[PDB]
Protein backbone atom coordinates (compact mmCIF):
# COMPACT_ATOMS: atom_id res chain seq x y z
CA UNK A 1 0.00 0.00 0.00
CA UNK A 2 0.74 3.63 -0.03
CA UNK A 3 -0.49 6.68 1.97
CA UNK A 4 0.21 10.33 1.79
CA UNK A 5 1.40 13.33 3.51
CA UNK A 6 1.31 16.94 3.40
CA UNK A 7 4.49 18.98 4.75
CA UNK A 8 4.07 22.69 6.82
CA UNK A 9 4.69 23.96 2.76
CA UNK A 10 1.61 22.23 1.28
CA UNK A 11 3.79 19.75 -0.79
CA UNK A 12 2.31 16.23 -0.87
CA UNK A 13 4.81 13.36 -0.75
CA UNK A 14 3.87 9.83 -1.57
CA UNK A 15 5.29 7.39 0.70
CA UNK A 16 4.81 3.55 1.35
CA UNK A 17 3.11 2.85 4.03
CA UNK A 18 5.52 0.97 6.78
CA UNK A 19 8.36 2.98 5.44
CA UNK A 20 6.14 5.62 6.91
CA UNK A 21 5.07 4.14 10.38
CA UNK A 22 8.48 4.10 11.00
CA UNK A 23 6.81 7.65 12.58
CA UNK A 24 4.80 6.62 15.49
CA UNK A 25 3.24 10.38 15.23
CA UNK A 26 2.43 9.90 11.20
CA UNK A 27 1.70 6.18 12.54
CA UNK A 28 -0.93 7.32 14.89
CA UNK A 29 -2.90 9.83 12.32
CA UNK A 30 -2.67 7.06 10.29
CA UNK A 31 -4.43 4.30 11.81
CA UNK A 32 -6.43 6.05 14.87
CA UNK A 33 -7.27 9.43 13.11
CA UNK A 34 -7.65 7.99 9.62
CA UNK A 35 -6.40 11.50 8.10
CA UNK A 36 -5.74 11.80 4.51
CA UNK A 37 -3.36 13.15 3.56
CA UNK A 38 -1.60 13.24 6.97
CA UNK A 39 -0.64 17.40 7.64
CA UNK A 40 2.71 18.03 8.77
CA UNK A 41 2.45 20.97 10.21
CA UNK A 42 5.97 20.96 11.69
CA UNK A 43 7.90 19.57 8.75
CA UNK A 44 8.36 21.28 5.55
CA UNK A 45 9.32 19.37 2.32
CA UNK A 46 12.94 20.08 2.62
CA UNK A 47 13.65 18.33 6.01
CA UNK A 48 10.31 15.75 5.20
CA UNK A 49 12.53 14.80 2.09
CA UNK A 50 15.34 13.94 4.27
CA UNK A 51 13.34 12.54 6.66
CA UNK A 52 11.81 9.92 4.53
CA UNK A 53 15.21 9.24 2.85
CA UNK A 54 16.93 7.94 6.10
CA UNK A 55 13.84 5.89 6.61
CA UNK A 56 13.62 4.01 3.43
CA UNK A 57 16.69 2.73 4.49
CA UNK A 58 15.44 0.71 7.40
CA UNK A 59 24.12 1.96 20.83
CA UNK A 60 27.11 2.73 17.74
CA UNK A 61 26.56 4.89 14.62
CA UNK A 62 26.65 3.36 11.43
CA UNK A 63 28.75 4.80 8.49
CA UNK A 64 25.78 5.25 6.65
CA UNK A 65 24.17 7.39 9.16
CA UNK A 66 27.51 9.36 9.77
CA UNK A 67 27.67 10.21 5.40
CA UNK A 68 23.82 11.07 5.74
CA UNK A 69 24.55 13.34 8.65
CA UNK A 70 27.75 14.53 7.13
CA UNK A 71 25.38 17.93 7.06
CA UNK A 72 25.36 21.32 8.21
CA UNK A 73 24.46 22.44 12.25
CA UNK A 74 20.42 23.77 11.43
CA UNK A 75 19.77 20.91 8.90
CA UNK A 76 21.09 18.45 11.98
CA UNK A 77 18.63 21.03 14.35
CA UNK A 78 15.82 20.48 12.09
CA UNK A 79 16.43 16.85 11.84
CA UNK A 80 16.41 16.28 15.64
CA UNK A 81 13.50 18.51 15.87
CA UNK A 82 11.19 16.90 12.82
CA UNK A 83 12.35 13.27 14.41
CA UNK A 84 11.30 13.99 17.80
CA UNK A 85 8.07 16.04 15.89
CA UNK A 86 7.79 12.65 14.26
CA UNK A 87 9.01 10.26 17.30
CA UNK A 88 11.36 8.50 15.19
CA UNK A 89 14.07 7.27 18.07
CA UNK A 90 15.96 5.94 15.45
CA UNK A 91 16.49 9.28 13.76
CA UNK A 92 16.37 10.98 17.24
CA UNK A 93 19.03 8.70 18.42
CA UNK A 94 21.47 8.97 15.69
CA UNK A 95 21.36 13.04 15.48
CA UNK A 96 21.69 13.48 18.91
CA UNK A 97 24.22 11.61 19.27
CA UNK A 98 26.22 12.97 16.32
CA UNK A 99 25.85 16.54 18.18
CA UNK A 100 27.03 14.28 21.70
CA UNK A 101 30.25 13.77 19.59
CA UNK A 102 31.10 17.45 18.27
CA UNK A 103 31.44 18.14 22.21
CA UNK A 104 33.60 14.77 23.20
CA UNK A 105 37.12 15.63 23.28
CA UNK A 106 37.30 18.12 25.35
CA UNK A 107 38.33 21.96 26.56
CA UNK A 108 35.63 24.36 27.13
CA UNK A 109 37.44 26.76 25.05
CA UNK A 110 37.45 24.53 22.31
CA UNK A 111 33.48 23.22 22.78
CA UNK A 112 32.69 27.27 21.75
CA UNK A 113 34.67 27.54 18.87
CA UNK A 114 32.47 24.71 17.45
CA UNK A 115 29.09 25.87 18.62
CA UNK A 116 30.50 29.60 18.75
CA UNK A 117 29.18 30.49 22.42
CA UNK A 118 30.39 33.14 24.78
CA UNK A 119 32.09 32.96 27.69
CA UNK A 120 29.50 35.25 29.83
CA UNK A 121 31.04 33.99 32.87
CA UNK A 122 32.94 37.12 35.18
CA UNK A 123 36.39 36.58 36.49
CA UNK A 124 35.18 34.88 39.81
CA UNK A 125 32.35 32.83 38.52
CA UNK A 126 34.44 31.05 35.98
CA UNK A 127 37.14 30.32 38.50
CA UNK A 128 34.52 29.05 40.33
CA UNK A 129 33.24 26.79 37.68
CA UNK A 130 36.42 25.43 37.18
CA UNK A 131 37.36 24.27 40.21
CA UNK A 132 33.74 22.74 40.78
CA UNK A 133 34.14 20.50 37.81
CA UNK A 134 37.82 20.04 37.56
CA UNK A 135 39.20 16.48 36.19
CA UNK A 136 41.84 14.50 38.17
CA UNK B 1 11.65 22.16 37.13
CA UNK B 2 15.11 22.94 38.88
CA UNK B 3 16.63 23.40 35.75
CA UNK B 4 13.73 26.02 35.00
CA UNK B 5 13.92 27.70 38.04
CA UNK B 6 17.57 28.55 37.04
CA UNK B 7 16.87 29.80 33.61
CA UNK B 8 14.21 32.05 34.90
CA UNK B 9 16.36 33.57 38.26
CA UNK B 10 19.76 33.72 36.25
CA UNK B 11 18.59 34.45 33.16
CA UNK B 12 21.79 33.49 30.92
CA UNK B 13 19.50 34.78 27.54
CA UNK B 14 20.97 35.13 23.78
CA UNK B 15 23.16 32.53 22.84
CA UNK B 16 23.89 31.42 19.33
CA UNK B 17 24.58 28.14 19.84
CA UNK B 18 23.15 24.49 18.51
CA UNK B 19 22.21 23.52 21.75
CA UNK B 20 21.08 26.72 23.99
CA UNK B 21 18.70 26.88 21.25
CA UNK B 22 17.35 23.33 21.48
CA UNK B 23 14.25 22.95 23.28
CA UNK B 24 15.43 22.45 27.08
CA UNK B 25 14.51 18.14 26.90
CA UNK B 26 16.54 17.47 23.46
CA UNK B 27 19.61 19.32 24.44
CA UNK B 28 19.47 17.19 28.04
CA UNK B 29 19.24 13.84 25.76
CA UNK B 30 21.95 15.38 23.52
CA UNK B 31 23.96 15.56 26.68
CA UNK B 32 23.05 12.51 28.01
CA UNK B 33 25.30 10.85 25.30
CA UNK B 34 28.43 12.35 26.59
CA UNK B 35 30.50 10.71 29.55
CA UNK B 36 31.03 12.23 33.04
CA UNK B 37 34.67 13.87 31.69
CA UNK B 38 32.96 15.58 28.89
CA UNK B 39 30.13 16.82 31.01
CA UNK B 40 32.28 18.55 32.97
CA UNK B 41 33.96 20.22 30.66
CA UNK B 42 30.70 21.41 28.91
CA UNK B 43 29.56 23.08 32.17
CA UNK B 44 32.59 25.09 31.45
CA UNK B 45 31.48 26.74 28.13
CA UNK B 46 28.94 29.24 29.88
CA UNK B 47 26.08 29.69 31.68
CA UNK B 48 23.49 28.34 30.22
CA UNK B 49 25.49 25.51 29.76
CA UNK B 50 26.60 25.21 32.92
CA UNK B 51 22.64 25.24 34.25
CA UNK B 52 22.13 22.67 31.74
CA UNK B 53 24.69 19.72 32.72
CA UNK B 54 23.86 20.69 35.81
CA UNK B 55 20.31 18.34 35.75
CA UNK B 56 20.28 15.70 38.19
CA UNK B 57 18.65 13.10 36.94
CA UNK B 58 21.39 12.96 34.29
CA UNK B 59 24.04 12.07 37.11
CA UNK B 60 21.70 10.40 39.10
CA UNK B 61 22.53 7.69 35.97
CA UNK B 62 25.91 8.47 35.53
CA UNK B 63 26.10 7.86 39.57
CA UNK B 64 24.27 4.23 38.89
CA UNK B 65 27.12 3.89 35.82
CA UNK B 66 29.89 4.02 38.64
CA UNK B 67 27.44 1.91 41.15
CA UNK B 68 27.45 4.99 43.83
CA UNK B 69 23.37 5.01 44.32
CA UNK B 70 23.15 7.49 47.34
CA UNK B 71 23.60 11.18 46.22
CA UNK B 72 25.32 13.72 48.55
CA UNK B 73 24.26 16.71 50.51
CA UNK B 74 26.03 19.39 51.30
CA UNK B 75 25.67 22.04 53.29
CA UNK B 76 26.38 26.12 52.80
CA UNK B 77 25.81 30.71 49.91
CA UNK B 78 27.59 33.22 47.14
CA UNK B 79 25.19 35.64 45.18
CA UNK B 80 24.09 34.14 41.64
CA UNK B 81 22.56 31.38 43.55
CA UNK B 82 23.30 27.52 41.51
CA UNK B 83 21.32 24.50 42.33
CA UNK B 84 23.87 22.13 42.58
CA UNK B 85 22.93 18.14 41.83
CA UNK B 86 23.28 16.08 45.10
CA UNK B 87 24.57 13.17 42.54
CA UNK B 88 26.50 15.59 40.72
CA UNK B 89 28.40 16.29 43.85
CA UNK B 90 28.19 12.71 44.52
CA UNK B 91 30.14 11.67 41.64
CA UNK B 92 32.54 14.11 41.80
CA UNK B 93 33.40 13.85 45.69
CA UNK B 94 33.92 10.13 44.41
CA UNK B 95 35.92 10.76 41.55
CA UNK B 96 38.34 13.17 44.43
CA UNK B 97 38.74 10.02 46.39
CA UNK B 98 39.76 7.68 43.88
CA UNK B 99 42.40 10.47 42.80
CA UNK B 100 43.23 10.86 46.82
CA UNK B 101 44.23 6.85 46.61
CA UNK B 102 45.39 7.41 43.06
CA UNK B 103 48.22 10.12 43.61
CA UNK B 104 47.09 12.42 45.94
CA UNK B 105 49.65 13.54 48.81
CA UNK B 106 49.95 10.73 51.25
CA UNK B 107 48.79 12.47 55.00
CA UNK B 108 50.82 10.82 57.69
CA UNK B 109 48.55 7.92 59.30
CA UNK B 110 46.85 7.94 62.94
CA UNK B 111 48.95 5.80 65.07
CA UNK B 112 47.67 3.27 67.30
CA UNK B 113 49.95 1.33 69.36
CA UNK B 114 48.54 -1.51 71.30
CA UNK B 115 49.55 -5.36 71.63
CA UNK B 116 52.82 -4.34 72.51
CA UNK B 117 55.80 -6.50 71.70
CA UNK B 118 52.80 -9.13 70.26
CA UNK B 119 51.08 -9.88 66.94
CA UNK B 120 47.74 -8.33 65.48
CA UNK B 121 46.58 -12.02 64.27
CA UNK B 122 42.97 -10.91 63.10
CA UNK B 123 41.80 -7.34 61.86
CA UNK B 124 38.17 -6.29 61.57
CA UNK B 125 37.13 -2.76 59.98
CA UNK B 126 32.82 -2.15 60.68
CA UNK B 127 31.63 1.14 59.70
CA UNK B 128 34.16 3.84 62.33
CA UNK B 129 34.82 0.97 64.27
CA UNK B 130 38.14 -1.37 63.85
CA UNK B 131 39.00 -4.50 65.97
CA UNK B 132 42.41 -6.03 66.69
CA UNK B 133 42.93 -9.27 68.04
CA UNK B 134 46.05 -10.28 69.13
CA UNK B 135 48.23 -13.59 70.58
CA UNK B 136 48.51 -11.28 73.70
CA UNK B 137 45.34 -12.75 74.74
CA UNK B 138 43.37 -9.60 73.92
CA UNK B 139 41.70 -7.66 71.35
CA UNK B 140 41.00 -4.32 71.26
CA UNK B 141 38.26 -2.27 70.00
CA UNK B 142 39.35 1.12 68.75
CA UNK B 143 37.87 4.68 66.94
CA UNK B 144 38.82 4.41 63.14
CA UNK B 145 38.06 8.48 63.53
CA UNK B 146 39.83 9.43 66.73
CA UNK B 147 42.46 6.92 67.32
CA UNK B 148 41.59 5.65 70.50
CA UNK B 149 41.25 2.79 71.78
CA UNK B 150 37.68 2.58 73.44
CA UNK B 151 37.74 -0.94 74.96
CA UNK B 152 40.15 -4.33 75.64
CA UNK B 153 38.56 -7.16 75.74
CA UNK B 154 40.24 -9.30 78.16
CA UNK B 155 38.89 -12.82 78.80
CA UNK B 156 40.73 -15.14 76.98
CA UNK B 157 43.39 -17.43 78.90
CA UNK B 158 44.91 -18.05 75.19
CA UNK B 159 46.07 -16.21 72.17
CA UNK B 160 43.53 -15.01 69.37
CA UNK B 161 43.61 -16.55 66.30
CA UNK B 162 40.59 -15.56 64.54
CA UNK B 163 37.70 -12.92 65.13
CA UNK B 164 34.70 -11.79 62.89
CA UNK B 165 32.30 -8.51 64.02
CA UNK B 166 28.75 -7.39 62.90
CA UNK B 167 28.13 -3.75 64.41
CA UNK B 168 28.30 -4.52 68.10
CA UNK B 169 29.15 -8.06 68.23
CA UNK B 170 32.33 -9.29 68.29
CA UNK B 171 33.25 -12.96 67.97
CA UNK B 172 37.06 -14.10 69.06
CA UNK B 173 38.65 -17.78 68.72
CA UNK B 174 41.71 -18.14 70.44
CA UNK B 175 43.87 -21.20 71.42
CA UNK B 176 42.23 -21.60 74.86
CA UNK B 177 39.86 -23.53 72.92
CA UNK B 178 37.02 -21.01 73.31
CA UNK B 179 34.78 -18.84 71.17
CA UNK B 180 33.87 -15.32 72.98
CA UNK B 181 30.73 -13.79 71.96
CA UNK B 182 31.31 -9.56 72.88
CA UNK B 183 29.44 -6.60 73.11
CA UNK B 184 31.49 -4.41 71.49
CA UNK B 185 30.18 -1.26 73.06
CA UNK B 186 30.40 -2.10 76.67
CA UNK B 187 33.28 -4.67 76.26
CA UNK B 188 31.61 -7.07 78.25
CA UNK B 189 31.68 -11.26 77.29
CA UNK B 190 28.04 -12.51 76.58
CA UNK B 191 28.98 -15.93 75.87
CA UNK B 192 31.87 -17.97 76.41
CA UNK B 193 31.54 -21.04 73.67
CA UNK B 194 32.92 -24.37 74.90
CA UNK B 195 32.73 -27.55 72.43
CA UNK B 196 36.20 -27.37 70.99
CA UNK B 197 39.06 -28.93 72.10
CA UNK B 198 41.85 -27.69 70.10
CA UNK B 199 42.79 -24.12 68.71
CA UNK B 200 39.89 -22.11 67.36
CA UNK B 201 41.95 -21.38 63.78
CA UNK B 202 39.13 -20.10 61.95
CA UNK B 203 35.39 -18.81 61.47
CA UNK B 204 32.48 -17.41 59.52
CA UNK B 205 29.85 -15.24 60.45
CA UNK B 206 26.31 -14.77 58.82
CA UNK B 207 23.45 -12.99 60.47
CA UNK B 208 22.88 -14.65 64.00
CA UNK B 209 24.98 -17.55 62.91
CA UNK B 210 29.14 -18.11 63.28
CA UNK B 211 31.14 -21.25 62.22
CA UNK B 212 34.20 -22.35 63.73
CA UNK B 213 36.99 -24.34 62.69
CA UNK B 214 39.35 -25.78 65.03
CA UNK B 215 42.43 -27.37 65.13
CA UNK B 216 40.83 -30.40 66.45
CA UNK B 217 39.57 -31.13 62.84
CA UNK B 218 36.18 -30.26 63.66
CA UNK B 219 33.99 -27.10 62.84
CA UNK B 220 30.72 -25.87 64.93
CA UNK B 221 27.76 -23.90 64.58
CA UNK B 222 26.89 -21.43 67.20
CA UNK B 223 23.72 -19.39 67.64
CA UNK B 224 25.43 -15.59 68.89
CA UNK B 225 22.31 -14.73 70.83
CA UNK B 226 22.04 -17.61 72.95
CA UNK B 227 25.57 -18.76 73.17
CA UNK B 228 24.74 -22.39 72.15
CA UNK B 229 26.17 -24.86 69.89
CA UNK B 230 23.57 -25.75 66.97
CA UNK B 231 25.70 -28.58 64.94
CA UNK B 232 28.92 -30.09 65.10
CA UNK B 233 30.76 -30.87 61.67
CA UNK B 234 32.92 -34.00 62.00
CA UNK B 235 34.23 -35.58 59.08
CA UNK B 236 37.96 -33.85 58.74
CA UNK B 237 41.17 -36.19 59.75
CA UNK B 238 43.60 -33.15 60.04
CA UNK B 239 43.34 -29.31 61.02
CA UNK B 240 40.43 -26.93 60.10
CA UNK B 241 42.19 -24.08 58.26
CA UNK B 242 39.72 -22.24 56.81
CA UNK B 243 35.75 -21.38 56.76
CA UNK B 244 33.05 -19.74 54.87
CA UNK B 245 29.15 -19.89 55.59
CA UNK B 246 26.34 -18.14 53.37
CA UNK B 247 23.71 -19.51 55.83
CA UNK B 248 22.62 -21.99 53.71
CA UNK B 249 25.95 -24.28 53.53
CA UNK B 250 29.15 -24.24 55.54
CA UNK B 251 32.66 -24.95 53.33
CA UNK B 252 35.95 -25.89 55.10
CA UNK B 253 39.60 -26.37 54.09
CA UNK B 254 41.84 -28.59 55.89
CA UNK B 255 45.24 -29.84 56.59
CA UNK B 256 43.71 -33.13 54.88
CA UNK B 257 44.12 -31.69 51.41
CA UNK B 258 40.43 -31.63 51.35
CA UNK B 259 37.73 -29.07 51.16
CA UNK B 260 34.33 -30.53 52.67
CA UNK B 261 30.62 -28.80 51.69
CA UNK B 262 28.28 -28.81 53.96
CA UNK B 263 24.54 -28.70 55.15
CA UNK B 264 24.67 -27.59 58.91
CA UNK B 265 21.12 -28.14 59.85
CA UNK B 266 21.43 -32.49 59.66
CA UNK B 267 25.39 -32.09 60.51
CA UNK B 268 25.96 -33.68 57.07
CA UNK B 269 29.21 -33.38 54.68
CA UNK B 270 27.15 -33.48 51.39
CA UNK B 271 30.77 -33.46 49.78
CA UNK B 272 34.40 -34.29 49.78
CA UNK B 273 36.20 -31.71 47.40
CA UNK B 274 39.26 -33.86 46.48
CA UNK B 275 42.33 -32.67 44.30
CA UNK B 276 44.73 -30.59 46.28
CA UNK B 277 47.88 -32.53 46.90
CA UNK B 278 48.55 -30.74 50.12
CA UNK B 279 46.91 -28.63 53.12
CA UNK B 280 44.40 -26.59 51.90
CA UNK B 281 45.01 -23.11 53.53
CA UNK B 282 42.58 -20.44 52.02
CA UNK B 283 38.86 -20.45 51.06
CA UNK B 284 36.47 -18.13 49.41
CA UNK B 285 32.59 -18.94 48.53
CA UNK B 286 29.99 -17.23 46.90
CA UNK B 287 27.02 -19.59 47.34
CA UNK B 288 28.17 -21.15 43.64
CA UNK B 289 31.54 -21.58 43.13
CA UNK B 290 33.85 -23.01 45.86
CA UNK B 291 37.42 -21.61 45.76
CA UNK B 292 40.26 -23.25 47.85
CA UNK B 293 43.80 -22.42 47.99
CA UNK B 294 46.48 -24.65 49.13
CA UNK B 295 50.26 -24.71 50.10
CA UNK B 296 50.52 -27.10 46.57
CA UNK B 297 50.58 -24.11 45.00
CA UNK B 298 47.15 -23.96 43.03
CA UNK B 299 44.16 -23.09 43.43
CA UNK B 300 40.89 -24.83 42.44
CA UNK B 301 37.65 -23.32 41.32
CA UNK B 302 34.17 -26.00 42.29
CA UNK B 303 30.99 -26.57 41.61
CA UNK B 304 29.25 -26.54 44.96
CA UNK B 305 26.17 -27.92 43.80
CA UNK B 306 27.62 -30.93 42.20
CA UNK B 307 31.20 -31.30 43.93
CA UNK B 308 32.93 -31.00 40.60
CA UNK B 309 36.46 -29.07 39.79
CA UNK B 310 35.88 -26.42 37.01
CA UNK B 311 39.57 -25.10 37.05
CA UNK B 312 42.71 -25.72 38.19
CA UNK B 313 44.67 -22.21 38.65
CA UNK B 314 48.12 -22.46 38.35
CA UNK B 315 51.24 -20.19 38.18
CA UNK B 316 51.66 -19.20 41.85
CA UNK B 317 55.13 -20.98 43.18
CA UNK B 318 54.39 -20.82 46.95
CA UNK B 319 51.13 -20.89 49.77
CA UNK B 320 48.48 -19.02 48.73
CA UNK B 321 47.60 -16.68 51.53
CA UNK B 322 44.81 -14.70 51.02
CA UNK B 323 41.91 -14.61 48.40
CA UNK B 324 38.81 -12.73 47.88
CA UNK B 325 36.18 -12.94 45.56
CA UNK B 326 33.73 -11.01 44.21
CA UNK B 327 31.77 -11.14 41.21
CA UNK B 328 33.25 -14.24 39.34
CA UNK B 329 36.60 -12.22 39.91
CA UNK B 330 39.36 -13.47 42.20
CA UNK B 331 42.47 -12.03 43.41
CA UNK B 332 45.29 -13.84 45.25
CA UNK B 333 48.29 -12.70 47.82
CA UNK B 334 50.66 -15.41 47.79
CA UNK B 335 54.09 -16.56 49.57
CA UNK B 336 55.78 -16.01 46.35
CA UNK B 337 55.41 -12.63 46.67
CA UNK B 338 53.46 -12.44 43.50
CA UNK B 339 49.24 -11.47 43.28
CA UNK B 340 46.93 -12.79 40.58
CA UNK B 341 43.72 -11.73 39.33
CA UNK B 342 41.75 -14.60 37.77
CA UNK B 343 38.58 -14.57 36.02
CA UNK B 344 36.92 -17.73 37.85
CA UNK B 345 34.18 -17.94 35.06
CA UNK B 346 37.13 -18.47 32.41
CA UNK B 347 39.70 -19.50 34.05
CA UNK B 348 41.77 -16.92 32.54
CA UNK B 349 44.52 -15.16 34.58
CA UNK B 350 43.86 -11.38 34.03
CA UNK B 351 46.87 -9.69 35.93
CA UNK B 352 49.57 -10.64 37.75
CA UNK B 353 51.02 -8.11 40.00
CA UNK B 354 54.76 -7.81 39.71
CA UNK B 355 57.08 -6.03 37.86
CA UNK B 356 59.94 -3.40 38.85
CA UNK B 357 57.97 -1.82 42.07
CA UNK B 358 56.68 -5.80 43.07
CA UNK B 359 56.75 -6.93 46.65
CA UNK B 360 60.65 -7.98 47.26
CA UNK B 361 58.73 -10.96 50.16
CA UNK B 362 55.43 -13.13 50.90
CA UNK B 363 52.30 -11.11 50.28
CA UNK B 364 50.52 -11.29 53.41
CA UNK B 365 46.89 -9.52 52.63
CA UNK B 366 45.18 -7.97 49.91
CA UNK B 367 41.87 -5.94 48.99
CA UNK B 368 40.41 -4.92 46.10
CA UNK B 369 37.09 -3.04 44.41
CA UNK B 370 36.58 -2.12 40.96
CA UNK B 371 39.61 0.58 40.71
CA UNK B 372 42.35 -1.34 42.54
CA UNK B 373 44.03 -3.96 44.38
CA UNK B 374 45.50 -3.48 48.13
CA UNK B 375 48.48 -5.67 48.82
CA UNK B 376 50.24 -5.79 51.71
CA UNK B 377 53.60 -7.57 52.56
CA UNK B 378 56.39 -8.93 55.06
CA UNK B 379 58.58 -6.11 52.80
CA UNK B 380 56.93 -4.00 55.01
CA UNK B 381 54.61 -1.77 52.33
CA UNK B 382 51.47 -1.71 51.37
CA UNK B 383 51.12 -1.26 47.74
CA UNK B 384 48.14 0.56 45.28
CA UNK B 385 48.06 -1.11 42.22
CA UNK B 386 45.82 -0.59 39.22
CA UNK B 387 43.25 -3.56 38.86
CA UNK B 388 42.17 -2.81 35.18
CA UNK B 389 45.34 -2.96 33.76
CA UNK B 390 47.51 -4.87 36.55
CA UNK B 391 49.93 -1.71 36.87
CA UNK B 392 51.87 -0.95 39.86
CA UNK B 393 50.62 2.95 41.24
CA UNK B 394 52.17 3.38 44.06
CA UNK B 395 53.49 2.54 47.70
CA UNK B 396 50.69 3.53 50.49
CA UNK B 397 52.92 2.61 53.46
CA UNK B 398 56.78 1.87 53.58
CA UNK B 399 57.65 1.01 56.92
CA UNK B 400 61.48 2.19 57.11
CA UNK B 401 62.22 -1.03 59.24
CA UNK B 402 60.45 -2.93 55.99
CA UNK B 403 63.96 -4.78 55.26
CA UNK B 404 65.44 -5.28 59.13
CA UNK B 405 62.04 -6.68 60.79
CA UNK B 406 59.55 -4.47 60.09
CA UNK B 407 56.32 -5.77 58.36
CA UNK B 408 52.23 -5.33 57.45
CA UNK B 409 50.37 -8.49 58.99
CA UNK B 410 46.87 -7.65 57.46
CA UNK B 411 44.73 -4.59 55.90
CA UNK B 412 41.26 -3.57 55.73
CA UNK B 413 39.93 -1.05 53.32
CA UNK B 414 36.65 1.34 53.24
CA UNK B 415 36.12 3.41 50.38
CA UNK B 416 37.94 6.51 52.13
CA UNK B 417 40.33 4.58 54.66
CA UNK B 418 43.13 2.26 54.95
CA UNK B 419 43.60 0.24 58.28
CA UNK B 420 47.56 -1.00 58.79
CA UNK B 421 48.24 -4.08 61.15
CA UNK B 422 51.97 -2.82 61.18
CA UNK B 423 54.91 -4.91 63.58
CA UNK B 424 57.82 -7.03 63.89
CA UNK B 425 59.99 -10.28 65.61
CA UNK B 426 62.31 -8.33 66.60
CA UNK B 427 61.49 -5.35 67.85
CA UNK B 428 62.40 -2.92 65.24
CA UNK B 429 58.65 -1.54 64.60
CA UNK B 430 56.40 -1.64 67.44
CA UNK B 431 53.06 -3.14 67.22
CA UNK B 432 50.51 -0.94 66.34
CA UNK B 433 47.61 0.16 63.82
CA UNK B 434 48.11 2.71 60.77
CA UNK B 435 44.83 4.59 60.02
CA UNK B 436 45.28 6.03 56.33
CA UNK B 437 42.52 8.56 55.70
CA UNK B 438 41.75 9.63 51.92
CA UNK B 439 38.44 11.18 52.21
CA UNK B 440 38.12 14.77 50.22
CA UNK B 441 37.15 17.79 51.70
CA UNK B 442 33.37 18.40 50.49
CA UNK C 1 55.96 -20.27 55.31
CA UNK C 2 56.39 -17.77 58.23
CA UNK C 3 52.98 -16.16 58.16
CA UNK C 4 50.91 -17.22 61.75
CA UNK C 5 49.84 -19.70 63.64
CA UNK C 6 50.77 -20.97 67.05
CA UNK C 7 52.21 -23.48 68.12
CA UNK C 8 51.22 -26.63 70.20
Amino acid sequence: PSIKLQSSDGEIFEVDVEIAKQSVTIKTMLEDLGMDPVPLPNVNAAILKKVIQWCTHHDDIPVWDQEFLKVDQGTLFELILAANYLDIKGLLDVTCKTVANMIKGKTPEEIRKTFNIKNDFTEEEEAQVRKENQWC
Amino acid sequence: TQVKHMMQVIEPQFQRDFISLLPKELALYVLSFLEPKDLLQAAQTCRYWRILAEDNLLWREKCKEEGIDEPLHIKRVIKPGFIHSPWKSAYIRQHRIDTNWRRGELKSPKVLKGHDDHVITCLQFCGNRIVSGSDDNTLKVWSAVTGKCLRTLVGHTGGVWSSQMRDNIIISGSTDRTLKVWNAETGECIHTLYGHTSTVRCMHLHEKRVVSGSRDATLRVWDIETGQCLHVLMGHVAAVRCVQYDGRRVVSGAYDFMVKVWDPETETCLHTLQGHTNRVYSLQFDGIHVVSGSLDTSIRVWDVETGNCIHTLTGHQSLTSGMELKDNILVSGNADSTVKIWDIKTGQCLQTLQGPNKHQSAVTCLQFNKNFVITSSDDGTVKLWDLKTGEFIRNLVTLESGGSGGVVWRIRASNTKLVCAVGSRNGTEETKLLVLDFDVDM
Amino acid sequence: SLIPTPDK
